[PDB]
């Protein structure tokens, strides 16, 4: 999986396959707690019976272990709750304490997978492209360096200036790329109301204008 | 009637004259000016807005240059802040010109000199200011990314604060926190926010893209620190980060390609983005070709070959590695030399060995 | 009169109005 | 858009500069009318 | 009813995101430091209000009110002295 | 399936199987690898103990294969590890190993699950429709001649 | 001020036509391209 980020067909599987094993780490420390839980809780339950069980199962705190890390892929039976004596009210608590552990343990897994969904939900538009295209990127300048020529095994035998120009170019072209940018953005309400107000001293001004030519004929006539 | 009043009874000669001056009724204002001697060119409407808040607000250019001249105008340091919010380059041209910005060093001067003197300038009512007090007018003009305003701002010397460290123990530092603690840092957004905007870092700085590459770490690291408000400066990080992809995109020849990847071929510019994490940038088009040629120096040919074709020189590397190996170490500087220094080729040396090694691991158990 | 509660919520008030409308005028057209 | 919005604000300015001299050029040719009569 | 509810929670929240100093949150939290207006927000499950940033850190100078250094530690130190105090 | 496509009802639904079969070979493939990592390692930790084991399990690089693929669906048992001998260290070895080959196993199936939804949520907007009657066409177009 | 310059000092005469042309005053700018 080392070399896999170089490939474009597997490379993006590959990063994503790692943000999930990052993703479940938190989880999963979630879980270890009530695996713990019922770990030492059903481990006092049966440590008192070793010769009085159908089978080992949570006799021991390895073997408490054991039996319920293996019921996460129903691996470990039912019997492990099952006792050779008549004491009904423990064996009873062993089946409603395995019962609820199993129950859990699905609720755990189904908030696990609901919550990734979501979150994969809200990284859309094409980031996985450039997730995998930066790790392949740190995989390529790993090997620009000239000392990793050899692989290890057979490695044992021993006024201004023309960035200036170049920056006021693209900077310069950046501002009117960016100004256009900005006439690209949706017209606010209260832009319209600039011009609404652009309109309303026009009509203050002209109107009054008028009103200027009308009282100079009127002392012209005056005048006559 | 409402229990507060932001402004009593506004008499119709002010009534008038406020309707006149917001409407842009320009005759009128005019003539209230000049013939009437019982207004006041102070007198608000119902917001505390004065006529010179109103006919900047509304953008009336020939209203603010007849109010400019009339002496003892009030709220002449918020009608440029109003001015600048919007962008009225025209009506900040001409408040600019006001004797009260000419004559005083107020664009030059900080925030904390401003800060220092009371002195209501800035202040748009009987108490308070329009913005938060630390944004001076080139701080806004940044934050709205006006362009023309930052431009004009700039020439006219004023420079945003660039604060110390979040751990400084100077005098300044030690009384800011322990006054306020939340207008401190308050204060350190504001001027975080001028920083990282387009409109400054491109109009200000020599070398945008490594200011904008060294202030984007510098604002991830203080997302860290300062959890509390850690979605404001994850959100300026992202300006700086893709102003730099922004840059970037413009390049139309490798010349300047080579300036932007290899900085002032070391590609300086584009470990910093690795070491930052500005992926947008390593993952463009115009950064990935440039590596790509890079990554295939001599292999003119196998540049554009199919999988199947180098999964077969894999396996030719695979098999001929020790003889590759021991024809590098007879001719280090030949034909076979510089194909073997090749990136690509220096990959599948490395992977073909790696199989090599898990080929022996399965083989020591055949039998 | 008015106490120093009164006065800021006399500031916090009047300083969310002039933000509303400014809010209203951003709104599409 | 934004930009088009301000080709209008624009047309309404230019428009605004036509007018207003048209205004000025009838109060000149009447005040010559006068210096006639 | 349920729209008009929300009408008012982000009311509440609108004028706590305009306060530019301390004591403009005091008065928006604390009411006219008893934080009456916190434990309204709560009781009510406005939710928005009591997390927003200009509420969080009120609170988190009151959660830090002596421990000074311990504020900017780093949670490995922070479980150090956990285990200090057990 | 080959006539499927002509129906309106089971077009769709057969057009999509495809495109999932098509999406899950990217990360089988992936799997394998992880497959092919603990057939070989538990093999060699097993290969000795060939009299000495609860079952056959990981004797054999055949039955290694057999052991590990049957424990995708669960049908293996943990008496697969346990050996006869005393050997505590190399049966414990064999508990961790495949203890960590079944949660990598569910790893590598939720990532599956979880690519192909975030896929599918991006491919939206009657996308489905214009696939399958394009698919439909292709079987129409072969009956159009005359030969046939 | 600024780092870098896109443009000195832009004299007046030049400085109002520039104004002129970019908002439209068709009168100013048709007086200054003849008479100036
Ligand atoms: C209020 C609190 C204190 C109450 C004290 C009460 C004391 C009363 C106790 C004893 C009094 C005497 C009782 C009679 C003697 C035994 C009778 C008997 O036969 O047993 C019967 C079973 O009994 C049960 O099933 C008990 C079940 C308890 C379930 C607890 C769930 C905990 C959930 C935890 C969740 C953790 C979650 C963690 C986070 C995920 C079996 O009988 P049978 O085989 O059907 O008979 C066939 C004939
Ligand atoms: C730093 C590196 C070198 C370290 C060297 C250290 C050498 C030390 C070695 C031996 C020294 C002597 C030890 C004592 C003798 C044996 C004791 C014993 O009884 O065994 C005990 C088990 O022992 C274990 O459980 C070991 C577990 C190792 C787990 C490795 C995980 C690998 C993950 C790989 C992930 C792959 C992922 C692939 C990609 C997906 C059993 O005891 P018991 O039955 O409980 O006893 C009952 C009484
Ligand atoms: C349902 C309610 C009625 C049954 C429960 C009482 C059982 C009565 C009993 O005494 O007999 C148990 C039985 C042998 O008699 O043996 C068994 O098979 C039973 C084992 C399962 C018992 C029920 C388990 C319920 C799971 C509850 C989970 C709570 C939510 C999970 C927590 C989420 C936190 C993350
Ligand atoms: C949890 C940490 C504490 C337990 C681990 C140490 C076990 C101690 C031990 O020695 O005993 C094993 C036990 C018999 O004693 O037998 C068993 O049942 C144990 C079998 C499972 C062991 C734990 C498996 C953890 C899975 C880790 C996965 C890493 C992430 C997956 C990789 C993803 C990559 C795609
Ligand atoms: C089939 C059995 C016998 C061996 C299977 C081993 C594979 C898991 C390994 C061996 C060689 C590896 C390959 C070596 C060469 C390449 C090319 C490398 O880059 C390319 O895809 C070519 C384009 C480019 O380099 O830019 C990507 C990884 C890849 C496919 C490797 C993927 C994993 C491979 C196939
Ligand atoms: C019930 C048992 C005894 C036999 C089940 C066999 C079916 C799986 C096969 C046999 C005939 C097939 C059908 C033959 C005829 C058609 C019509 C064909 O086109 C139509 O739906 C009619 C509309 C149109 O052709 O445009 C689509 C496939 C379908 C349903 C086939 C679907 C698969 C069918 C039902
Ligand atoms: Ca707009
Ligand atoms: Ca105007
Ligand atoms: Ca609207
Ligand atoms: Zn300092």
């Amino acid at each position: 999986a080392y070399i896999l980020p170089a490939n474009e067909s597997f490379g993006p599987l590959q990063i994503s396959l790692g943000r999930t094993v990052k993703d479940i780490f938190k989880f999963m420390v979630l879980f270890i707690m009530v695996f713990f839980a019922f770990m030492i809780g059903m481990f006092i339950l049966y440590s008192y019976y070793l010769g009085a069980k159908v089978n080992a199962a949570f006799t021991t705190v390895e073997e408490s272990f054991k039996t319920l890390f293996w019921s996460i892929f129903g691996l470990s039976e039912v019997t492990s709750v099952v006792l050779k004596y008549d004491h009904k009210f423990i064996e009873n608590i062993g089946y409603v304490l395995y019962g609820i552990y199993n129950v859990t343990m699905v609720v755990v897994l189904l908030n696990m997978l609901i919550a990734m969904i979501n979150s994969s939900y809200q990284e859309i538009e094409d980031d996985s492209d450039v997730e995998w295209k930066f790790a392949r990127s740190k995989l390529w300048l790993s090997y620009f360096d000239d000392g990793k020529t050899l692989p290890p095994p057979f490695s044992l035998v021993p006024q201004p200036t023309r960035y200036q120009q170049i920056m006021k170019r693209l900077i310069k072209r950046y501002v009117l790329k960016a100004q256009v940018d900005k006439e690209n953005d949706e017209v606010n309400e209260g832009e319209l109301k600039e011009i609404k107000q652009d309109i309303s001293s026009l009509r203050y001004e002209l109107l009054e204008d008028k009103s200027q030519a009308t009282e100079e004929l009127a002392i012209l006539i005056h005048k006559l | 009637g409402p229990a507060f009043m932001f402004n009593t009874s506004l008499t119709a000669e002010e009534e008038r004259f406020l309707d006149a001056a917001e409407y842009g009724n320009i005759p009128v204002v005019r003539k209230m000016l000049e013939e009437s001697k019982t207004l006041n060119v102070n007198c608000v409407d119902y917001m505390g807005q004065n006529a010179l808040q109103l006919a900047v607000g509304n953008e009336h250019l020939e209203v603010t240059e007849l109010l400019l001249k009339k002496e003892n105008l009030a709220r002449i340091g918020d009608a440029l802040l109003l001015a600048i919010s919007k962008g009225y380059v025209r009506i900040v041209e001409a408040i600019l010109n006001h004797p009260g910005f000419a004559a005083s060093k107020r664009l030059t001067l900080s925030p904390c000199e401003q800060e220092l003197q009371d002195d209501d300038f800035y202040a748009y009512d009987e108490d308070g200011t329009r913005f938060s007090p630390d944004i001076t007018p080139i701080i806004l003009a940044a934050h709205c990314q006006k362009y023309e305003v930052v431009h004009m701002l700039l020439m006219k010397g004023a420079r945003i604060e660039r604060p110390h460290d979040y751990f400084c123990k100077c005098g300044d530092c030690m009384e800011k926190q322990r006054h306020d603690s939340f207008s401190h840092s308050r204060s350190r957004i504001n001027a975080y926010k001028g920083l990282a905007s387009p409109a400054y870092l491109s109009l200000s700085s020599e070398d945008p893209v490594l200011t904008a590459l060294e202030l984007s770490n510098e604002l991830a690291k203080l997302a860290n620190i300062e959890k509390e408000f850690k979605n404001d400066y994850r959100k300026l990080s992202m300006q700086c980060k893709d102003f730099v992809v922004g840059v970037l995109d413009l390049c139309r020849d490798s010349e300047e390609v080579e300036a932007i990847l290899n900085g002032d071929a070391s590609l300086s510019r584009v470990k910093l983005a690795i070491k930052y994490e500005v992926k947008k940038f390593v993952a463009h088009p115009n950064c990935q070709q440039q590596l790509l040629t890079i990554w295939y120096e001599n292999l003119s040919g196998l540049r554009e070959q199919t999988i199947a074709i180098k999964c077969l020189v894999v396996l030719v590397v695979a098999l001929g590695l020790p003889f590759l190996a021991i024809g590098y170490w007879i001719a280090p500087c030949s034909r076979l030399g510089k194909i073997l220094r090749s990136p690509f080729m220096k990959f599948v040396a490395h992977a073909a060995s790696f199989i090599i090694f898990l080929g022996l691991l399965v083989f020591n158990a055949s039998d």
